[PDB]
């Protein structure tokens, strides 16, 4: 529901 | 900006195919992307897949946000559509050309916009439709795109190759010629 | 003739230098960046008039601002530590080929990573600088590079041309010798 939405920064991780 | 290394998440959406792309690059090389249809992370090198993991949901979530802002910016810009920037095409081998030794022909398509493209390898005029690899639509810092297409081949003196490129900014299909003696 | 098409792009860039991280978030309509967050500024800024409503609203949400100010430590530093232990350890040694093509000797150096490379031409033990024409670094797109360094030569009988390559993947320089015929 927002006109101008911000993208969110997520990182990679060490493999399982 | 002064930087020893640059790490960039790059994503885009558009009306035509491909409608979405989400990838990460390190020093200008694509390290992984999120296959939006399979909803999973694809790593460029197998060693990366064995060392790292990335939640594909984060890429799908940002693509939806990008689609939200696209609709908003379409209306706010009064439906402004940008001009077509035609592509630059170069063809060159990966390895030094030795007749009979397996090699990989590389077609590099550069500085184009929008990211809508047809590329076809021609071997002696005949399309090669299988066993051909290609990169994503790779981002540039000027927000146009570039792309790599790959063709495994065995060099021979008689053979002739073409990278046939179609783009909206081109009046006709663009054919970049290559042969074993091409410098 | 051009079909209707609109494009929206997003960028999240982390710049590592000297132990620090600088974060840049870019919002782009077609090819026009209209809004941007820079961790050196600490707030959003409008790059064009299309971004004024976004930058004004986002700068009013302290939860958004605090999240973006923490990205250099929470994401950029986090990702960099992982890439330091794997991606920055990637070493692919250059392969060096010398062959003849006025008269040009070509040093084709292939399939190396990382991109920083030194390629020098020697004639009978003396380094040459004139008549040396290097391509730029050519990115193959598969996490390898190549480079072609050409030397214009007048080959006498008994001339010894050496192409020397230095690269972080090499403990000692790689030299390929081409003894002139004719
Ligand atoms: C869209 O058109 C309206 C009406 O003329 C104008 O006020 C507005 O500035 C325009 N916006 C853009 C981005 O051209
Ligand atoms: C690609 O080819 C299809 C037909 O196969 C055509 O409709 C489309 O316009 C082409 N795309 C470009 C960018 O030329
Ligand atoms: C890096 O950090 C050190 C820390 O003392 C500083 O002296 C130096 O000026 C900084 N910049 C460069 C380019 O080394």
């Amino acid at each position: 529901p927002v006109a101008d939405a911000v993208i969110h920064a997520s990182g990679k991780q060490m493999w399982q | 900006i002064k930087a020893d290394h640059v790490s960039t998440y790059a994503a885009f959406v558009q009306t035509h195919r491909p409608t979405g792309e989400f990838m990460f690059e390190f020093d200008e090389d694509e390290q992984f992307y999120v296959d939006l249809d399979k909803k999973e992370t694809v790593w460029h090198l197998e060693e990366f897949g064995r060392a790292f993991s990335f939640e594909a949901q984060g890429g799908l979530a940002n693509i939806a946000i990008l689609n939200n802002n696209l609709n908003t910016l379409i209306q706010r810009s009064n439906h402004t559509q940008a001009a077509n920037d035609p592509p630059e095409v170069t063809v060159f081998p990966k390895e030094p050309v030795e007749l009979g030794q397996p090699n990989t022909l590389i077609c590099h398509i550069d500085r184009f916009f929008p990211p809508v493209l047809n590329v076809t390898w021609l071997c002696n005029g005949e399309p090669v439709t299988e066993g051909v690899a290609e990169s994503l639509f790779l981002p540039r810092t000027d927000y146009s795109f570039h792309k790599f297409h790959y063709l495994t081949f065995v060099p021979s003196a008689e053979d002739v190759y073409d990278c046939r490129v179609e783009h909206w900014g081109l009046d006709q299909p663009l054919l970049k010629h290559w042969e074993a003696t091409s410098g | 003739a051009t079909p209707e098409n609109y494009v929206y792009q997003g960028r999240q860039e982390c710049y590592a230098f000297n132990g620090t991280q600088r974060f840049l978030e870019r919002y782009i309509y077609n090819r026009e960046e209209y809004a941007r967050f820079d961790s050196d500024v600490g707030e959003f800024r409008a790059v064009t008039e299309l971004g004024r409503p976004a930058a004004e609203y986002w700068n009013s949400q302290k939860d958004i601002l605090e999240e973006k100010r923490a990205v250099p430590d929470r994401v950029c530093r986090h990702n960099y530590e992982l890439d330091e232990a794997v991606t920055l350890q990637r070493r692919v040694q250059p392969k060096v080929n010398v062959s003849p093509s006025h008269n040009l000797l070509v040093c084709h150096v292939t399939d190396f990573y990382p991109g920083s490379i030194q390629v020098r031409w020697f004639l009978n033990g003396q380094e040459e600088t004139a008549g040396v024409v290097s391509t730029n670094l050519i990115r193959n797109g598969d996490w390898t590079f190549q480079i072609l360094v050409m030397l214009e030569m007048t080959p006498q009988q008994g001339d010894v041309y050496i192409c020397q390559v230095e690269h972080t993947s090499l403990d000692s320089p790689v030299t390929v010798e081409w003894k002139a015929t004719g």
